[PDB]
């Protein structure tokens, strides 16, 4: 998926489709790198990239949910959790770290 | 400015090598009328002050002249504005 | 004191204003209706404000036939300058319309001449391209400068006039055609060959050709041909502007 | 601002027009040529039966490639309007 | 200073020339020319009614000339209203920010031409240019810029008509008018690519750049 | 993973595609150079280049995440962390260094 | 490849494609000259051309990152670092030297 | 494209003549020509970087550095000499 | 393109005549023909750089330096001699 | 043939014929004429005067007379619309300025 | 093109004039160069055309003062508005005869 997903592109591609495909690809690559960190066996990234508007009263910043499956007993370090946060936040234009949720295979919230 | 004085000396050199307007006239007329009005007002205030030598005859005549000059300026302004409006109404 | 002689100022500021405004109303880009009228009038007024004090003031009264002759002279000079300039855009429009007509874009003119159905879209395309090029080469500044300069050659005061000179401007009507042929030439000729090629196809099995295969092929070929020919107009654009300008300089005098 | 920029402006514009019009014109031309050669093979000659499949083919052409044209032309116009204040003189 | 009667007379007289200031010294000309050209381009000569376009142009000009007006008020109108600067000096102080705004957007060629036409001496820097040279140079530069913007605006709306005519001609429908077909498509284009937001932003940048 | 890699994709490419492809190519080359640094065995660069918005009073700036895999025991020097930062920041128009995150194969933030 | 890539006689999808090609070619030639120098075995140049705002007359400037691989033990001179800086800055219209970063194969910053 | 091609041709010919100069074995010229502006303020001066490879031990004389400077500056419309950098194969600034 | 080509052809002919001068074995002419600016205080002007290769020991006379200057200046519309630089194969400025 | 091309060709032809006549002159073995015709611009008053450079190769020892230099000057100046003699440079095969 | 036509006309006139000048007894060959004035995109100004005539004489056939005069007259007349004083006549040795 990810970058490979955007290869066989039929001429009929609505901007909407273009964007959704970009979102999918970003999700894929991020999950990929998160698996590269040793303790992680598989990762799943969900991005919620929405509309911006202007009224400061109702602003909804981008958000991410990251589910990690760890190797048998490979608990993630506080620093590790911090690095996952940084990577995911940077990969999404204007993603405020505080909107990144990291969860393990048992449903424990590793972030906050 | 230092560069301004440089420009002044440059224009002096220009004059060496080489060897008022309608707005200016209107400004001159306005200045003359205002100066006459201010002179009449100052003489009137001096007479009201009680200072010797100022006669009521001169005060009243100068106020009369100032009023006539003001009315002349008003008429000139009215016409000038009318002529400008006429010119701007021309279809090109 | 408090003179402000009005007749002197009026006679100094009037006739240059008449000539400048006569050029403005006819000179290309400066005569386009999109400009508000007051902008044109103000530009003429300001140009006259800059120029007139240096010129010798005339004293002929506005209430005389001499004033009418002067006004006619200024109008003639201005419209002649503007129209001689407009001739180049006329030539470009002619070349574009002919390329478009050989495209088969408006076939209804060959059957119904002037039947309220004509769209010289290529003519408009190259007309606006020519206007953009004229803006780039600062032709309008030159026009204003030459309007100023024709005084030294021909002063406001009534001066005698010549004849074949008018013919020259009228004879400039030939240029519109003559230069137009060349611009086309670089494309119409190949289009001609294409049509000739289509003829060879019609010399085979009768009918079943032309009006069904010729039109799309020739339309696409004309499109890509003159799309490639677009870089060619700019040297010809400068050539046209130079021709108009030096013809004006030679004949106005 | 330079005349090179202007003439480039015209070229790229009219190449965009060529790209927009080429599929429809080419489809119509191919359909007409195919129907003509079939007529020549069958020795059939009516000037109206070549007009029938051309409309259907050209109308299908908008079905298939229409979104591509609409996306190309909008991108061209968007870029032109965005770059308008940088080619001012 | 002048008498109060003279000051009132001058103020009332100067209130007359407001349209002249708006047309020949302000950003109004370029915007109005661009709007007229765009209206000519879409094929609806009476679409946004002249009053709607005029109001939009007035609001755009007010939003664009805001820093110049602010500088004039802080430097000239405020000291004049507080009896610190005379009436005949507030005008001179306030004519400088407007002169600077007019200069930046003008062009060398126009300045050189109108410096030559006045037979004035050499102008080594921009600080020696009087208003009698800058006014028509600014006007000509604004006209040329507006026409350039409008003429690059015109191109897509003629491209659409060209392709429409070619497509109509491929199928042999030579008696179908192309303008009637092209007008809805031109409206569709101007709807799709944020026809007005892009144009508004482009004009505003065209001033601040 | 290659400038020329995306230098094809036939045509009919909505400019959106042209940009995304540039972004991918820049990411690839940056990772490449980072790998060249001796201690680095493989690099992975993710760029978040914000698409301009006329909603905020001023324009926002982009961000980068860099993951490095080191050679067995080849710890990166402080000066090295600094040079990686500089390179990535420069390669992205208006990238404020402080928005570059550098992480190792174990999840330690080097930045 | 540099100008050679431009000489592949390939259709330029668009001005943007042309600009990308130009950026790449400049990068290539600069790296080439940098390698030619004695102590340098291979060079890699990355250019970031900047982008304008929307209504902000405030402006910025381009940036460059240069990675050099040296010959075994061939340390670059201070003057050398200076000459690399000058060359890269000059080759990029309006490149302020201070925005040129020079780094070695070990990750040492050779500039400031 | 037309401009970029003009720039690369000028670079080539300049390098060519520089190599002609006896002590020079090969030359490399990089030009940075900036965006022109026809307003009444915006203007920037171009810049050049010249790298020379010398023949074994063929040090360039002061006058030589001066002549290289002059040639490169003249070949670029409005190139202020002071914006020409000349460097050798070892990274010494001859400027 | 038409202009750039004019430039190349002129440069070529000038170099040709310069070589056709007894002491000159080969010549290389670079022209910088740009656009000027009015009321920019000190603007600038067209410029030329001429590199000559002399025959073994054939030093150019002061008059020879003067005649080269005149020819190059005349061949370029509005070329102020003082903007012509003449250099030898060793990098000595002859002008 | 473009309008510019037409001009450049005219310039080349004039150069050729002038060199031809100069060569026909007894002491002259070969001549080379370079013309610089200038450009009118909307930012100047008097257009810059055209200029010419003439290189002559003389027959072994055939030095040109002061009058020979003069006559060359006159011919070249006349052949170029508005060429001020003082803008004609005449040089020999050794680089001596004859004018 | 008109410009091409004008160049051709200039060349033909030059040729015929040289021809008649040669036919003259003392003249072995003649070469005529005409400079017709030019138009400007601005400013009025005539530039009385100019001519340069180079003659090669027969061995020792010096031209008479009257001969210089007649050459002058012919060349001046053949060019619309050519002021004689703008005709230069030179020999094969570079002596100005006018």
């Amino acid at each position: 998926v990810g970058f490979e997903l955007l290869d066989q592109e039929k001429f009929g591609i609505s901007q909407f489709s273009e964007q959704v495909n970009y979102q999918r690809a970003l999700e894929g690559e991020l999950a990929r790198t998160i698996e590269t960190l040793g303790p992680v066996k598989s990762a799943r990234v969900h991005l919620a990239m929405p509309k911006p508007s202007l009224f400061v009263r109702e602003q909804k910043s981008p958000s991410a949910s990251v589910t990690v499956t760890l190797e048998p007993g490979r608990a993630l370090d506080e620093g590790q959790i911090s690095a996952v946060v940084h990577l995911v936040s940077s990969a999404v234009a204007g993603l405020p770290p505080g909107n990144v949720t990291l969860v393990d295979q048992s449903g424990h919230l590793l972030t906050q | 400015a230092i560069q301004g004085i440089e420009g002044v000396i440059s224009q002096l050199q220009a004059t060496a090598m080489a060897a008022v307007s309608f707005a200016g006239q209107l400004h001159a007329a306005l200045d003359r009328i205002s100066d006459r009005q201010a002179a009449a007002r100052v003489q009137a205030e001096k007479f009201t002050l009680g200072e010797p030598g100022i006669a009521l005859n001169d005060v009243m005549a100068d106020m009369q002249k100032a009023s006539v000059s003001m009315q002349m300026g008003i008429q000139v302004r009215n016409k000038l504005v009318a002529a400008y409006q006429e010119v701007m109404s021309m279809q090109v | 004191v408090t003179s402000e002689q009005w007749l002197y100022w009026l006679h100094l500021y009037f006739w240059p204003l008449l000539r400048v405004l006569a050029l403005i109303s006819t000179a290309p880009i400066l005569s386009e209706r999109a400009i508000p009228k007051r902008v044109k009038l103000g530009l003429g007024i300001m140009i006259t404000l800059v120029i007139a004090p240096s010129l010798p003031a005339n004293d002929t009264p506005l209430f005389s036939i001499a004033a009418l002759w002067l006004a006619m002279q200024q109008i003639l000079i201005g419209i002649a300058l503007g129209f001689t300039m407009q001739f180049a855009f006329a030539a470009v429009r002619t070349a574009g319309e002919f390329i478009g007509l050989q495209m088969g874009l408006s076939f209804a003119t060959f059957v119904d001449p002037g039947s309220h159905l004509n769209m010289p879209v290529l003519a408009r395309i190259m007309d606006m391209l020519a206007m953009l090029l004229f803006l780039t080469f600062n032709g309008h500044l030159w026009l204003i400068s030459l309007l100023v300069d024709t005084f030294h050659t021909l002063p406001i005061g009534s001066n005698p006039v010549n004849s074949n000179a008018f013919m020259a401007l009228a004879r400039a009507g030939g240029l519109i055609f003559l230069n137009g042929l060349m611009l086309a030439l670089p494309v119409i000729t190949l289009l001609l060959t294409l049509n000739l090629a289509l003829g060879l196809l019609n010399r085979m099995a009768p009918q079943l050709s032309i009006f069904v295969i010729g039109f799309p092929l020739t339309l696409t070929v004309g499109i890509m041909l003159m799309a490639a020919l677009m870089p060619l107009i700019a040297p010809f654009c400068e050539h046209l502007f130079s021709e108009i300008f030096n013809l004006l300089a030679d004949i106005v005098s | 601002m330079t005349p090179e920029s202007v003439m480039m402006m015209g070229t790229e514009a009219m190449k965009v027009a060529l790209a927009l019009a080429a599929p429809l014109l080419l489809v119509a031309l191919i359909t007409g040529l195919i129907i003509s050669i079939l007529q020549a093979a069958t020795q059939i000659n009516e000037m109206t039966l070549s007009f029938i499949p051309k409309i259907v083919a050209v109308f299908i052409a908008i079905i298939v490639a229409g979104p591509w044209m609409l996306n190309l032309l909008l991108d061209y116009v968007r870029t032109l309007f965005s770059n308008l204040p940088y080619i001012i003189g | 200073s002048w008498s109060l009667s003279v000051q009132t007379l001058v103020f009332i007289t100067s209130l007359t020339f407001l349209p002249a200031i708006l047309l020949m010294m302000t950003s109004f000309t370029r915007i109005i020319i661009v709007f007229g050209l765009l209206r000519n381009a879409l094929g609806t000569p009476s679409a946004p009614p002249n009053q709607v376009l005029l109001g939009l142009a007035l609001f755009l000009t007010f939003f664009i000339m805001s820093p110049v007006i602010d500088k004039i008020y802080v430097d000239a109108y405020q000291p004049f209203s507080e009896q610190k600067i005379s009436m005949q000096e507030a005008l001179d102080k306030g004519a400088q920010p407007l002169r600077a705004f007019m200069l930046r957007q003008t062009r060398e060629a126009d300045l050189a031409l109108f410096a030559r036409l006045a037979n004035s001496g050499p102008l080594q820097g921009p600080e020696a240019v009087p208003m009698r040279i800058l006014l028509p140079a600014y006007v000509t530069s604004e006209l040329k810029t507006a026409f350039q913007i409008g003429f690059t605006i015109f191109i897509p709306f003629l491209i659409i008509d060209l392709v429409i005519a070619s497509v109509l001609m491929a199928l042999g429908m030579m008696m179908v008018p192309p303008a009637t077909i092209a007008l809805p498509f031109k409206l569709m284009l101007f709807v799709l690519v944020d026809g007005w937001q892009l144009l508004m932003g482009s004009l505003a940048q065209s001033f601040y750049s």
